[PDB]
């Protein structure tokens, strides 16, 4: 398969789905598996807020969504961090 | 009894399974009708992945429940 773009609804499904199981995540209770599917929902949202950037590079001058496509990669951005603060440190 | 398992794209699949069901057995009925291998499915509910050997019953999911599916 081949690469692909993500609607603005898909990256916000992303993103809540992460921001579902950071919460509903413990050092200790955790076991590997949320751990790992954790990585795969983080490797995603990585994935994703970079096809948006190919998106927002092939945007054109007074482009009526790159607001939208900017938004939601912060969104992927914001919620990539808290997969770092948390699952690592910082 | 009648479940909806939304994918990230913001599919639904309604699959009709009885609280008996496996992890894995849930995984194959999408297979049958989605074709998307076991291996390339993880499903969610509450914030915690779903292993095959739990069943429906041990995560208590109820009817009209809603599972996440996540892709590889």
């Amino acid at each position: 398969v081949t690469k692909r773009l993500h609607t603005l609804e898909e990256v916000n499904n992303n993103v809540r789905l992460l921001s579902e199981m950071l919460l509903h995540y413990s050092q200790e209770d955790s076991s590997d598996g949320d751990r790992e599917l954790m990585k795969e929902l983080f490797d995603q949202c990585e994935n994703k807020r970079r096809t948006l950037f190919k998106l927002a590079s092939e945007t054109e001058d007074n482009d009526n969504s790159l607001g939208d496509i900017l938004q939601a990669s912060d969104n992927l951005s914001r919620v990539i961090n808290s997969y770092k603060t948390i699952i690592e440190g910082q | 009894m009648q479940i909806f398992v939304k994918t990230l794209t913001g599919k639904t699949i309604t699959l009709e399974v009885e609280p008996s069901d496996t992890i894995e057995n849930v995984k194959a009925k999408i297979q049958d009708k989605e074709g998307i291998p076991p291996d390339q499915q993880r499903l969610i509910f509450a914030g915690k992945q779903l292993e095959d050997g739990r069943t429906l019953s041990d995560y208590n999911i109820q009817k009209e429940s809603t599972l996440h599916l996540v892709l590889r």
